[PDB]
């Protein structure tokens, strides 16, 4: 038996974000 | 199959509340399994050591092992897998038979956490079957036995976070060896030189205190340290004899006179370990605990600061005071340990004193520079803030350094988003959790005390408020002497240029500027002065009170408006 | 030490211990030790889990293992000690901090380096020392590499012209032809000493690898391009441009080899021109800020890139960075600001004026609107001087045009 | 029945305690370092020459100090049994007195005396005022007079690093909260769990918010639990909860009297 | 990958629509492709239902599965993703190479939408490769199928907007499921209580009248809450029989009777479901989804004026949708009440919605005005997205002068955003109901005819009607009669609204409070409970 090297998944992230203000 | 007879518990110190422990959950039901059979109860305790890496886990579970006397088998997780995927899973079977059928036994799965991780993210399916019929093992041991010849299963690991939560329930006893204390690293101490040579003036109670945050395995690389010192002067010796054979820098030659013998082997005199030598190995020793995340410490001592009295009191009674005297403050109410929000106007010396307390306090000392916690990943950032406090309690006393706390935990608004806001509740618990005899002082310093949360502001948290402000007219004289002289005029020049009316809003950074304007404008002067006396190197420059005359000048105030950070 | 089988990776490592234990007394070196014993905790994977927790055991076989008089050390060197298992990191008790040379090191380096070699006698080490901050000791090593090669310039064109001249598309793929037709024809190359002033080339031609990411190209301009500015020019050549020449001619008055100036006045005056100057004329490393270019989307990435540029500028000083329009990165802190700019504002207070210390690092400011920048950066000791370009006199046009 | 487990377990153990002094006490009248150490050279002396422990059983004094040794897994997340706080360590606060016992004690001990005249339960109170002032410990001492469950559970303790399940925390805290009922939920610091319910809160807030609005609806009636919550900037705190019949009548909890502060000293 | 013949289409209703479309374009290319043989045109049709979650889209496609007969493959989306990247779309390529090779073929995606999302913002590989997958793999099938036999693909999601645009126009039919009518309901209703025996009060058009915004899963919900409780007689006769065989608490005694027979089986009778049982299990079962305000007009006193007018413009337009409508009174889209605070315009609102057995909604004021651009007027849209969804509905904008001031020169750019978003909403069996005190600062173009055009003016009693009302407000607590006419007439009610009324009510119970714990230190409301109740309650 030879183990044999498998990718996988990926991880997630955050991401920042602007917001208008009306006033 | 046999014990190891080779490491005895006096081998092992600074464990007594641990061996206390250890005492009736598993040397009892090996050895005295028959008051159980006449009680009637079965024992499924899975012991699982967990501490600190390097505390004498291991160690501690060879010692024991010899000592009760009965079958041990020991189990490395590593050499679990043989290079089958059916065959790992036959290692484990022919564990817990072996042991049931030699019971009374004992197994120790060291580094079970090898074998043993989060079944979640175990996407191989050998992983994720050795988990399972390791815990069918257990199992199997309630039931496969006469409730008398018990077969106790001890695991020990430096990352009981890793083990799977299917496995950790079925550990029921988990021992917590920790840290040793000052009492504790004394014994230690005394236990790792008992075949050394040592001399009288070794006090290693002195030794304990001089050593916090140190593992039974730090302690035994002081020693090793110690050890390396006493054959320095069997080291230069050595050399002398290459050098006088032998009629490139210094270091390089050494090890090319060393080279060049490497069989006229000469004998070593048997010296022994002073007390200065052991001074010499602490230092030399740094603590796996401070490996990493931790800054180096300061240069700036009570003599960089000048003035700032009320502030130095303040620091030297709840930081600096308890560290060095645990004792004599705790005996009127004053716990070691304190949350210090620094805090005023830009450019007068928050920063300066918490590098001074940094370096007069002897402690270990961790800087965050703003918001350096903060990750993109999801949880890695929350993890940082609790890894951060795992080892400020780990390596107590410890100094934190909030540095301009207002980008850590602002103000909790609309406006804040779900990742600061995760990282700010995450900072709450954790400064609840920093114990009143935990060791931890947590300092924080900001410019801006009117964006900082408030709830970070409360008893048990920051709580303690205290108030850097700009110098009064005799401060800054104070100030700038303590510049000054610090950079080499005399001093009674130095207060009529601090007590010049165009210093009235000076901070303590300004008067630093002011010191460096005075520096710029001697040089101009000296530019001049060596083409006039000239048209050889040895004009001397030297700062003159013309040159601060002209520095009043063109040196301004940083700070606009004072009362702007008396507000809160 | 990795295998194919499921069990024979850790089993070379396993031999590799025992092994040395059974030569002992041995030295072991494990070379790039983060590549195998990086943090399990994040190497989510069972083989490489059980790689690490094969050299712990293997480490601790050694301590108990090894007779008496008969010792294993072992070895293990890594640049990034940051991913090795802290299981693992206490293993070793000594832990040795191999920085960047300083001045005296770099030019016993170059002799060491220049040891075999046929030098001449006009090579000023010590002159070569002060003139290549940042460089390490393989930088060094190809600053001696690209000298040599300078050697036989002379030695190439001779050749070149010895196969030029035996037989009549641009020059250079010329020559590669006729050296194409050249093969086994080998000509003698007379070696001759390495002249100093092919060091100085040298120099110029080998780009250290701290200054491989991230550092600007130096700009063009010089003072013959900056018309009036007399008395900024002055503060600049007192502030940044003095002190990188003569470090130790300002130490001695107690200056510290570190500035901070913002130039502020109205828009098209030179600001950035005198800056460029500045960066130019100072013959020092040079980071540009074009505005806020610094900042990203992800969390926490927008403070570690301004953390990240001032780990560069430190391990090259003296280096200047030039924020250019600083105000979009300095901001005032308001309760209006946001949460992604007020953690950029803060971070460069900590890295400009904190507990860290960024001596060697000169930082320039242009902007049309000073009083948009935080107070706290606007401080002694972040950006202690504020330079006013205004507008040209009636003079000052004259010169400038 | 885990804890009770438990318990019979710490009681095993503390029944053999008395076998070992026994057996350690033999070996050293056989042999004329710190002491745990000891006890382990001399049991390793002996080892072969086994010595019969007697067989004792478990007596009452042994289970009453197993009980304490034991801490119930309630305990862990807040759960806690009555109070030993009563009124005679609240010092002064009649008018809080009056106020907690006809909208709260009342209705905890008379759940149908109550809904005779039209007074619906599950009236909702939010303690306020500085910290240190007693917010917990008069909240401790209603516990104790209603003779109800008490659980302390803080707004920032039932946060967790994951999508949902700090507002689902909160639907299971009222799950067990009923399962013992007459209880007392007890919000501290309530303030950083539910600010405000503006238009800027992302649906990761708002899903506490709203989870937290619903259970206060679903509460007292039907149950017999009365929510406490506790903040000291009462405006900082959601509009939501301060509507009648969530969360309406407003205590202030805060100035201690001369001699509250002498038995604190 | 048999068809199970298990959940037939007399099971599947409400559907009459979709089970039309579905016959000519699902049936007819699985089992009459000869037809298109003889043509010779393939037909391959991807059929994607929608809507809400629990509107019966599963079901749907497994009812048509059984009934048409050929080969059927469901396929889950989340079962198709393996642990290996490329183990994804070896599932997927083994699902329309089967169907391919057995041909014909139905295939169910079930859930598509959890792996056929938007490969743009799943920037993942995997993510991106797997819808790529997916629409290879149906070209396959208009390539490589036969002319003999189609192969039909059928999906279902409930966001059909998160599908990839590259994948939504692969499934050229698309079935909105949207939420049953009243006589959808009343359909699904009959299908469900099908095998059961039933009594004769049962009418399901009551039911269906009183279960707004319910879809097929909550409906079997109400249907196996009234089965319990139709089995309650059934368990108690069983517990009498288990005590009669048998000379501990009680629930324990009765699993240990039952314990004791088992194989001995007695006959329990065969009763029916009545209709009361039906009205409690609607009562025990809350929707997923607001709730019908408990407010009937028992809880109105007097107001007949104002309850003719509202009876005549919102509550008769909903019993009698045709006798209505018979004479072209279309049904406004709302009553602009108006009059001043506390006087019950919110009261009646909550009568209007639970007399009319629709769904109510309720806006205390400026709740929905925000700092940013954008929120504000989001809100005032998704008042109306759930108003539709859970149709019929009652929006009621409580002091709506708030949120709709008159579009005057001094406006600014905040609140003349907001009226644009709610004039265009009106436009759009939605009931909205505004209130506010200051009629002239609402928006003209509010109160024009379609919009808000019917003003109804709520104000305050004189004196006869604020007697029927603390009547009515003591009635539904429960002094006598006679009291309450004292307290009423009393000249300190003079400007007493409804609000204050029922906050008289409140300080007269607090004062038996006060009576009470002073009796058990040395309950029926009194007179002087009253007298101190007029001291302590103001107007405002
Ligand atoms: N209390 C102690 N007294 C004497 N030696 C000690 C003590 N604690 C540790 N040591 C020494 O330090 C080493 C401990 O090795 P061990 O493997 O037990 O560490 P650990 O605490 O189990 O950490 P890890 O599980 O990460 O290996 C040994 O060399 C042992 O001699
Ligand atoms: N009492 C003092 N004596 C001497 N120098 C001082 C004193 N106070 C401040 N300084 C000088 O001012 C500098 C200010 O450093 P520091 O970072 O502490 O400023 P700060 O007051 O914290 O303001 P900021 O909010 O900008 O960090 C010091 O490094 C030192 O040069
Ligand atoms: N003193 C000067 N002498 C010569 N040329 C000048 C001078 N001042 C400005 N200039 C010319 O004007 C150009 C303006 O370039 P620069 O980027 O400096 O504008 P600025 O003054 O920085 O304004 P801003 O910062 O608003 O862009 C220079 O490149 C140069 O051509
Ligand atoms: N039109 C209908 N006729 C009969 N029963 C129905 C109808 N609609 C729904 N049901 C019943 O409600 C349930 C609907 O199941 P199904 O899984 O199809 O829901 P759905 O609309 O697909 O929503 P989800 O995607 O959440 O599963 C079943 O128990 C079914 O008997
Ligand atoms: N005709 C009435 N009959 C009974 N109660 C009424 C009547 N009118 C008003 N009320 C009472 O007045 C209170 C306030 O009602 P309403 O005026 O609709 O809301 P708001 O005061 O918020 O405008 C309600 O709780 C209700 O019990
Ligand atoms: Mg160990
Ligand atoms: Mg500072
Ligand atoms: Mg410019
Ligand atoms: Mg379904």
């Amino acid at each position: 038996v030879v183990v044999v090297v498998v990718v996988v998944v990926v991880v997630v992230v955050v991401v920042v974000v602007v917001v208008v203000v009306v006033v | 199959r046999t014990p190891p007879t080779k490491v005895s518990i006096l081998d092992i110190a600074g464990v007594d509340d641990t061996l206390q422990r250890l005492l009736k959950e598993v040397w009892f039901p090996l050895r005295g399994g028959e008051a159980c059979e006449k009680m009637g109860y079965r024992y499924d305790n899975g012991v699982l050591l967990h501490g600190p890496s390097g505390c004498g886990k291991t160690t501690l579970a060879h010692a024991i092992a010899g000592s009760i006397g009965v079958a041990f088998i020991p189990v490395s997780a590593p050499s679990v897998i043989g290079g089958t995927s059916g065959e790992s899973e036959k290692n484990i079977r022919d564990v817990f038979d072996e042991a049931i059928r030699l019971a009374p036994c004992l197994i120790f799965l060291d580094q079970i956490d090898a074998i043993a991780g989060r079944r979640e993210s175990a996407n191989k399916g050998m992983e994720s079957r050795i988990v399972a019929e390791i815990m069918n093992g257990m199992d199997r041991i309630r039931q496969n036995t006469p409730l008398g010849k018990n077969v106790v299963v001890l695991a020990a690991t430096n990352r009981p976070e890793f083990l799977d939560p299917a496995i950790r329930r079925r550990f029921s006893v988990e021992i917590d060896m920790g840290m040793p204390s000052e009492r504790a690293r004394e014994q230690i101490l005394r236990s790792l030189t008992r075949d050394l040579s040592l001399a009288d003036d070794i006090n290693f109670k002195e030794l304990a205190k001089m050593t916090p945050g140190y593992v039974g395995s730090d302690l035994q690389y002081v020693v090793k340290a110690a050890v390396s010192e006493s054959f320095q002067a069997n080291i230069d010796s050595l050399l002398a004899q290459a050098r006088a054979k032998h009629p490139v820098s210094q270091p390089q030659r050494d090890w090319l006179l060393l080279e060049a013998h490497r069989d006229e082997e000469v004998s070593w005199p048997s010296t022994k370990i002073t007390m200065e030598q052991f001074r010499k190995a602490v230092s030399l020793v740094q603590p796996a605990s401070k490996r990493e995340g931790f800054s180096t410490i300061p240069d700036t001592t009570w003599s960089h600061v000048g003035a700032l009295e009320d502030v130095r009191k303040k620091l030297e009674m709840s930081i600096i005071g308890p560290i060095k005297n645990p004792e004599l403050f705790t005996r009127v109410g004053i716990k070691p340990a304190a949350g210090i929000l620094l805090w005023g106007p830009p450019g007068c010396g928050k920063t300066l004193v918490a590098k001074a307390v940094a370096n007069e306090s002897k402690a270990n000392f961790i800087s965050i520079k703003g918001p350096e916690l903060l990750n993109k990943y999801v949880g890695e950032s929350e993890r940082a803030v609790r890894q951060l406090f795992s080892r400020a309690k780990s390596s107590a006393p410890c100094i934190l350094f909030f540095d301009q706390m207002d980008a850590l935990v602002p103000r909790r608004d609309d406006s804040l988003s779900d990742a600061s806001a995760r990282v700010v509740n995450t900072l709450l618990t954790e400064l609840d959790g920093v114990g009143d005899r935990s060791g931890i002082y947590v300092i924080g310093a900001t410019n801006r005390p009117d964006m900082i949360d408030e709830a970070i502001r409360r008893p048990g948290r920051l709580g303690t408020s205290i108030y850097v402000g700009l110098p009064s007219a005799e401060d800054r004289v104070k100030i700038l002497k303590t510049l000054y002289r610090n950079t080499v005029t005399t001093d009674a020049d130095l207060e009529k240029v601090a007590l010049d009316l165009r210093c009235t809003g000076f901070s303590g950074a300004d008067l630093g500027n002011l010191m460096q304007a005075a520096a710029q404008a001697c040089l101009e002067r000296v530019y001049t002065q060596r083409q006039q006396k000239r048209k050889e190197e040895e004009i001397e420059p030297v700062i003159t009170m013309e040159d601060w005359e002209k520095a009043l000048n063109e040196v301004k105030p940083s700070v606009k408006d004072p009362e702007k950070y008396m507000h809160s």
